[PDB]
């Protein structure tokens, strides 16, 4: 590469929602559609945080308080028959869990759950700004429980709901196995309380343990 | 030089760094109805004077909760169970002519601080002694309690662009006196003051302090709060 | 400047243009780019480097003008800090993923 | 008889072909900030006379670097790594009233040459020897430098339908000045002048050199490029 | 304290003696036509420091030609064999607070020195060193050089009168800073400047320089020329 004349003027790229609002891939999992009646391999679940993935998490981390809506696309394949139907059930914070397959939480009304079945486009869901507070807060310096007891940095303002995921189809004669890929997008994004950015790596998803890094990469001299 | 007095305080002052652009205020409903103290709590509560040696990798306090042993304002934390205020916060530093060194003086709205060994938490009085501060330290440190290495302050990020933050410079050669301003950044307009720590007054010596064989060993830094625009939930019915 | 308040020096600080080599010496330093900057006098010195785009770069040197004069009672050894940021306007295109992270 | 003079260079001429109908012009930032020299730069380089005799196939010149030792121009080429110029290149013949011939003079922006025998490069080298121009040849050359048979000039394209660029003939039958105003055309407001060369003067005899057995065996070709509006980048701090 | 630029130039200042009460101007004929420089020439050239001990006597530059390698007033002192300039020479001292003494600094036009051992002349080098100085001596030397004994600094005169040319005190007690300009004093407009000297720039400690053990055993002098309204010879013809 040389150095060129880089001449214009322009920081509609820098802006909050173009720097946020790009969908990235933050959930694989497998579900299979038939055997083992009582298992937990047969739907999916991801709770959900923005503290997934560590390319995404840095850059929610850019910033101590946001608030936005979240529009999630699916992306379903299938191995190995009928056609197949799924079903993406959004709980939110408040909501009842399934533990099987086939609990009866999936029928419950005020779970919103999409219906896409096999060769269409692709499921798009999208969930408001759900939380208690007034913005999700990346950070909580704070103890969940009264007096300083356990739990250290983890608030409930910044709850978003669950996600499980399952066939609808009752039973197949072979197996098959369903992989769904969700696509995470923050939209209508504001920002406050800006941040500086992470240094060290991150070591667990909902923690701000870090082993003490270096500061930049060393040189010989400081005359070099 | 000007006598600033609050209530029944008066310190001896010699610019202001506002946070955020914005100066603390009241949240302005008979569903829920805040209580204005006024009285007291926005008097002065200078803390106890921190000696800076050579040696002095920093310090941090954690509000609101520093101040809960501090008079009508860490009586009025156990009475009422939400609260929010303003902090304007003095640092002095009454060093001499030959002394020589710099800090910052930063708030950092949020300090969530990493445990010192991973894969565990810290008995959350490693975070806060009331009133005196926990020091930084020079290298890694080990055991179940904040990693307070400088160059990774508490968070994980780089100390020397801690300077995002409100923050001021103390360089001995020209000041010596900072004042911060914090209006009160939460999600929320009201929380609870002894589960949640609001801000994190960090003072991080950069140029470390220096003299010669004459002068005093050290650098008495002088903290001073003022808890400004104080409102609590109501206790009486409607 | 982070140095007492008694100590008086000059240093210069030389930019060179992004194809210009560095200055070898003092001197050659100050027939280019320079700010003769007397600490004694003001303790923050301010420049805003031009030209500065990726899509062979300046250089910042510095240079014992003087050296550091102090009285008895003053340490002899100073310290300078530095400070960097966008000088009035930044331009800024292509958004990519960061190379930091793993 | 016009006596053009600029600077301290005076030449004696004798149509101007503004090529693509612009004359060149200055770019109108405090981020980014030219320096226009105007100051000498402007001046008439005259190169060195070329001999056209019966059997000469051609030239060729790589500017703006065919000017890298020719004074000040040539000496901010290696202060500055930015620049951008208009080159009025004015090219005499000063033959007599009995020789016979014709020249195509074409200025070819962006004339990116094959090699001799492809699967390889060329050292660089073989395109530009500053002042001094690369002859063409009349049939098919091998090794490692540039393919410079004529009927296929540089590029791969028919050496007949060059005209389609800045072009001026010169028919000693009638003329024999040509003038050409090359108003820097690239993709990029300011490049550096010694990787990227803008244009390719090349001289191309179309009708040869003829003559009888008592007039002189050649016909000096002279070339002289005048640097207008010559812009560079800026050296001092903002 | 006021930040001085010209052209690439910034230096650092906290009164003008004007010398004989002249600014600097131009000599403002087509049969002999002066070019004004103006573009650089202008810009601050800093000398090297030059460190002030307790047992220094004195130093001396020879000017024009001190600045005969400092960049382009340097080289243009190559390419035109006549000129003139006006020379803005501040000179400040940065020493501490505890340092006392007292400098005389003046500029001497036409300052004709003696050899060392009279009956002879000196080797031509022993009046000037470009850019570094010449000290001067406490007592009488000899041998093929100049006559450098203070009390008779270079001219045979006594050095406590040597107030009536353009002068000013240095006195570390209350100033640190002198700024001089010389008007070009000469008695032909034009005249060569690598064979004449038109003054002599000689900063003499009248009272030593004294401290304690403590303070560091020097005081560096620092010497800035800005040559002003430099004008040259022609080049171009008429």
């Amino acid at each position: 590469q040389t150095r060129h004349v880089v001449n214009f003027h322009s920081r509609s790229e820098s802006t909050i929602e173009n720097f946020m609002g790009r969908a990235a891939c933050v959930f694989m999992d497998q579900y299979k559609i038939n055997g083992e009646e009582t298992s937990t391999d047969r739907f999916a679940v991801w709770t959900i945080n923005i503290r997934e993935m560590a390319q995404l998490r840095r850059k929610c981390e850019m910033f101590t308080y946001m608030r936005f809506d979240i529009e999630m696309t699916m992306v379903i394949t299938s191995c190995q028959m009928p056609v197949l139907t799924h079903q993406i059930m959004y709980v939110p914070p408040g909501g009842p869990i399934p533990a099987k397959v086939d609990g009866y939480e999936w029928q419950t009304s005020t779970n919103p759950s999409v219906f896409w079945t096999e060769g269409n486009a692709p499921p798009r869901i999208s969930i408001p700004f759900i939380s208690v507070g007034n913005a999700y807060s990346s950070f909580y310096d704070g103890w969940s429980h009264f007096t300083q007891d356990g739990t250290y940095g983890y608030t409930t303002l910044n709850a978003m709901g669950k996600l499980y995921i399952r066939h609808v189809n009752r039973s197949s004669p072979h197996q098959i196995t369903s992989t769904i890929r969700v696509y995470f997008k923050p939209k209508h994004i504001k920002a406050w309380v800006p941040r500086p950015p992470r240094l060290c790596p991150y070591i667990n998803k909902r923690d701000v343990n870090f082993v003490v890094t270096e500061i930049t990469d060393s040189r010989t001299s400081i005359t070099d | 030089v000007r006598s600033m007095t609050l209530g029944n305080s008066t310190i001896t002052t010699q610019n202001v760094v506002v946070g955020y652009g914005e100066w603390p205020s009241y949240l302005s409903t008979a569903e829920d109805q805040p209580t204005q103290p006024d009285v007291a709590t926005c008097r002065f509560y200078t803390l106890e004077s921190v000696q800076w040696e050579k040696t002095s990798p920093g310090w941090w306090w954690k509000f609101p909760e520093a101040l809960k042993n501090m008079g009508l304002f860490g009586q009025n934390m156990h009475y009422h169970y939400l609260g929010r205020a303003g902090y304007t916060i003095h640092v002095q530093c009454n060093a001499s002519k030959f002394h020589q060194g710099c800090l910052l003086v930063v708030c950092v709205p949020e300090a969530e601080m990493g445990c010192a060994d991973t894969d565990t938490t810290f008995p959350a009085t490693e975070l806060t002694t009331e009133d005196t501060p926990h020091v930084f330290t020079s290298d890694s440190i080990t055991g179940k309690k904040v990693q307070a290495a400088v160059c990774n302050a508490g968070m994980g990020v780089g100390v020397g662009n801690l300077t995002i933050f409100p923050h001021q410079w103390i360089n001995l050669r020209t000041n010596n006196s900072a004042t911060i301003v914090i209006p009160y950044i939460n999600s929320v307009p009201m929380d609870n003051m002894f589960r949640h720590y609001n801000f994190t007054l960090m003072i991080i010596p950069f140029a470390p302090l220096n003299f010669t064989d004459g002068a005093t060993a050290y650098v008495p830094i002088t903290v001073t709060i003022a808890p400004m625009y104080a409102e609590y939930n109501g206790l009486r019915l409607a | 400047f982070c140095g007492s308040a008694m100590a008086t020096g000059k240093l210069l600080i030389s930019y060179s243009p992004p194809g210009a080599s560095v200055p070898t010496s003092r001197k050659d330093a100050m027939l280019g780019t320079h700010i003769v900057w007397d600490i004694g006098l003001q303790s923050s010195c301010v420049l805003c480097v031009p030209w500065i785009s990726q899509s062979s770069a300046g250089y910042i040197t510095c240079w014992y003008q003087t050296n550091i004069v102090v009285p008895p009672g003053a340490p002899t050894s100073c310290d300078v800090l530095c400070f960097a940021s966008a000088c009035n306007d930044f331009s800024v295109r292509l958004l990519r993923d960061t190379p930091f992270m793993a």
